[PDB]
């Protein structure tokens, strides 16, 4: 699925950062 | 060949990917690792524009999208499950289905973690004897041995009491609806008696 | 006697996805029966006609101009 | 019991989807629903591809929740067949609905089976005399063939099939099976009482001496049940043909209801519709039924299948597909039923493969072809009689008009079962007598007889007898009408003496409706 269980992903809920930290520096030469 | 059964059945074509993902990560017992990885990918889609351009643009070729999702997910300790999932979902342009495959995966894991949510909405901040007496009356609405959590919201429209929001059933034990059903019960008798 | 016998019952509710052309695509209602008389919040009744896998089709016994999404 | 216990996924009317975790059933197999009010039997029609079958429900789906467990039987819908079913009424799943205990079952046969092959077919042509004049004259019924009674909505194809039951089904020697596919429930109760009163159905412990098995899925049943009751009647008849090895009868009422039930189901399976609104698989479903009703080498099934036409339309595809599967066709028309003719057999559209000069004789064949020729030359002149009148025709044409008006009235016949509402007693005509009668009217031996003497009489004696009766009563006259009504000696009492004889009923205080509503 509904909208009520899909709006609640707009708030951050990872509780770990081992993916969004490293690949944020890799993505820009990958699209370059 | 031998896949463990999902705790609750679900819908098609986006919930089936979540069913297969829960089955595979339950064969590997990484059921909370890949949930964290999918949450990280949701926020990663939120952060940058060159990644959501891989899911909303229809003029990106599938070769560069497959090679970008492989060469990005080569490293950083990513699971084999999430890597092969994103490879298969980027080969077919199904990266926009991430936001509604992870919700069905969360419903599946919430069925497994044996934990059901609720939300009690009130008028005053609850005190500790109000709360421990609330849990005994709200547990009688669950149907097995679960871990029903109790969320708190405050809304001044109720004149005391509590309303339980289970996201599928609603128990209105409030006084504002008690007096609302009271004034409806009188006026059906004054017109008659 | 109405207060000493007053238990507010648990009610399984569901949202409305879309309304138009004499149907109400109702989200949820996992415990509804095919042909069960459902009752909207505006008072107008309905019948759970098409129990689909992802919603419940509800025809509206009355004017559907009082029914919104949500 | 985690595996082999599926749950209901979705419900669209009479179409139920079951989703399994493993070992989906084969198509055309029967499922059982756990915790339903009646025993609701599903039947798998498709595989939807997400571990999901798409079932047709043999009862109502009102009250199905999308969490109900559904077990598998691992078999199709299997009905109790044997000699013990003789005298029982069965629904589409083989239960007795006549309340006489369970069915004494020799074997339990499924309703889905392959048709008998090409080498098992029999090629035999012997006549079946029915006593009706139009059937035994213009389209003689094959003994062991297929018979379709077309025509729709009040032309008399359900009266005609009761007349065929009453004529052939008692002088046959073999068994009979009546399969009521979507006709009235009242008609099934009428046939049940009329077969108990006639002795082809017996009750008690002497049930086995009966000669008729009833299978009813009548028109109150949901479209899952009406699509399968013809197959159940076929399984009951095919046990007698295939295992008992003896010749039966199989009167299927309203075989259009089979095609219509499959069209009501196939609207909700999401298939693209064919011509005027039917399913795409009309011809194959009707072939897979109708090719099972065949006479093999070991036995015979002589079927009389009433075929309802929609809105009197023979170019509708549901009867026009059925026209190819029938040996002898008996088309009924409403334009002849509005002329008072009964049975309203259309003589220039009802054909048979038995009408051949090598089989039934050149005398019967030439009489039938002459009758068809006279009626067709009459039908060519109908507009000329309409606008220009009878007073300008040729001599030969206004002789063929009189001969055709005599044979149209002569083809009508009072029925042995229709006298409940018409008064005229029914006349069972022999074959050679009606052949000789139509030979006489074709040659012209009865030109000077009145036309209404031919109406509603059995054979060539009774037309001259009705001419003598109806041409007495135009010249019959009595003088003073011989009343002797007044002054009857100790016969008529007074009016108040007859009033005092009447017992008086009491009036029980204004409908008593509250006393027998607070009782429950
Ligand atoms: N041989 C007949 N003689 C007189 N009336 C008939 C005859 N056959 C049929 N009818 C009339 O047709 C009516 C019923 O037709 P029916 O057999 O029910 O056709 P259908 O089943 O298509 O409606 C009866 O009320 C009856 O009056
Ligand atoms: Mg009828």
């Amino acid at each position: 699925a509904d909208a009520k269980a899909l709006d609640e992903l707009r708030k951050p809920k990872f509780s770990s950062k081992y993916l969004i930290q490293h690949v944020s520096q890799k993505l820009i030469p990958a699209v370059k | 060949l031998k896949l463990p059964t999902a705790p609750l059945q679900l819908s098609g074509t986006s919930a089936q990917i979540a069913t297969l993902l829960w089955q595979v990560a339950a064969k590997e017992n990484q059921l909370d690792k890949v949930q964290d990885e999918l949450y990280q990918f949701i926020e990663l889609f939120k952060q940058h524009s060159e990644l959501r351009r891989l899911a909303t643009d229809p003029f990106v070729p599938t070769l560069v999208r497959t090679k970008i999702i492989s060469s990005v997910l080569k490293d950083s300790g990513a699971s084999e499950i999430t890597k092969k999932l994103f490879e298969a979902l980027a080969d077919e342009g199904a990266l926009s289905a991430l936001l509604e495959v992870t919700v069905n995966y969360e419903e599946l894991m919430l069925a497994h973690k044996k934990e059901v949510y609720c939300t009690v909405i009130t008028a005053e901040p609850l005190d500790k004897l109000e709360r421990v007496e609330l849990t005994k009356k709200a547990e009688k609405f669950v149907d097995a041995g679960f871990k029903l959590v109790m969320q708190e919201k405050i809304d001044k429209k109720l004149l005391g009491g509590f309303v339980i929001e289970f996201s599928d059933r609603r128990v209105d034990m409030s006084t504002a609806k008690k007096v609302e059903e009271f004034n409806n019960f009188v006026n059906k008798l004054v017109l008659s008696i | 006697e109405w207060e000493k016998s007053y238990q507010p019952p648990v009610i399984h509710l569901g949202r409305v996805l879309s309304v138009g052309d004499g149907i109400a695509r109702v989200y949820g209602l996992k415990s509804v029966q095919a042909g069960e008389l459902v009752c909207f919040d505006s008072g107008v009744k309905g019948m759970a006609l098409n129990l689909q896998a992802d919603h419940v089709g509800v025809v509206v016994f009355g004017n559907d101009s009082v029914i919104h999404q949500g | 019991p985690a595996i082999d216990a599926g749950y209901v996924s979705q419900v669209i009317g009479p179409v139920v989807d079951v989703r399994f975790d493993g070992e989906l059933p084969s198509i055309l197999s029967s499922l059982e629903v756990e915790g339903h009010s009646v025993r609701l039997v599903l039947e798998v029609a498709q595989h939807m591809g997400d571990n999901t079958v798409r079932c047709i429900a043999m009862d109502s789906t009102d009250g199905l929740v999308r969490g109900q467990k559904v077990v598998d039987t691992g078999s199709p819908i299997k009905v109790p067949v044997g000699r013990g079913t003789l005298g029982r009424i069965m629904n589409v799943i083989g239960e007795p609905v006549d309340e006489q205990g369970p069915i004494d079952a020799a074997d339990i046969w499924s309703i889905h089976r392959e048709a008998p092959e090409f080498t098992e077919q029999s090629t035999e042509q012997e006549i079946l005399v029915t006593g009706i004049k139009v059937v035994d004259l213009l389209a003689p019924y094959q003994r062991g063939g297929k018979i379709g009674l077309f025509g729709g909505a009040g032309v008399g194809k359900t009266v005609l099939i009761m007349e065929l039951i009453n004529n052939v089904a008692k002088a046959h020697g073999g068994f009979s099976v009546f399969a009521g596919v979507g006709e009235r429930t009242r008609e099934g109760n009428d046939l049940y009482r009329e077969m108990i009163e006639s002795g082809v159905i017996k009750l008690g412990a002497e049930r086995g001496n009966s000669k008729c098995t009833l299978v009813y899925g009548q028109m109150n049943e949901p479209p899952g049940a009406r699509a399968r009751v013809a197959l159940t009647g076929l399984t009951v008849a095919e046990y007698f043909r295939d295992i008992e090895g003896q010749d039966v009868l199989l009167f299927v009422d309203n075989i259009f209801r089979f095609t219509q039930a499959n069209s009501e189901v196939s609207a909700l399976l999401g298939r693209i519709p064919s011509a005027v609104g039917y399913q795409p698989t009309l011809a194959t479903d009707l072939g897979g039924l109708q090719e099972r009703i065949t006479t093999t080498t070991k036995g015979s099934i002589t079927s009389v299948q009433a075929v309802y036409v929609p809105a009197d339309d023979l170019t509708d595809p549901a009867p026009a597909t059925t026209f190819a599967h029938l040996d002898a066709t008996t088309v009924l028309s409403r334009s002849i039923a509005e002329l008072g003719i009964y049975p309203a057999v259309d003589p220039l559209d009802s054909t048979s493969r038995m009408l051949n000069p090598n089989v039934i004789g050149a005398e019967h064949y030439n009489v039938a072809r002459g009758v068809q020729k006279v009626l067709q030359d009459y039908k060519n002149l109908q507009d000329i009689i309409a606008i220009l009148g009878m007073d300008e025709l040729s001599e030969e044409d206004k002789l063929t008009v009189a001969r055709a008006r005599k044979i149209q009235r002569f083809l009508s016949q009072p029925f042995q079962v229709a006298e409940v509402f018409t008064g005229t007693p029914g006349k069972y005509v022999d074959l050679a007598d009606t052949i000789s009668g139509f030979q006489g009217v074709l040659t012209g031996k009865y030109d000077d007889l009145p036309e209404m003497a031919f109406y509603m009489v059995g054979d060539i004696k009774e037309v001259k007898e009705k001419a003598d009766k109806m041409a007495k009563d135009i010249a019959s006259r009595k003088e003073a009408d011989n009343k002797k009504v007044s002054e009857e000696l100790k016969d008529i009492p007074s009016l108040d003496k007859l009033v005092s004889e009447i017992k008086e009923v009491v009036i029980e205080e204004d409908d008593g409706l509250e006393e027998d509503f607070k009782a429950e």
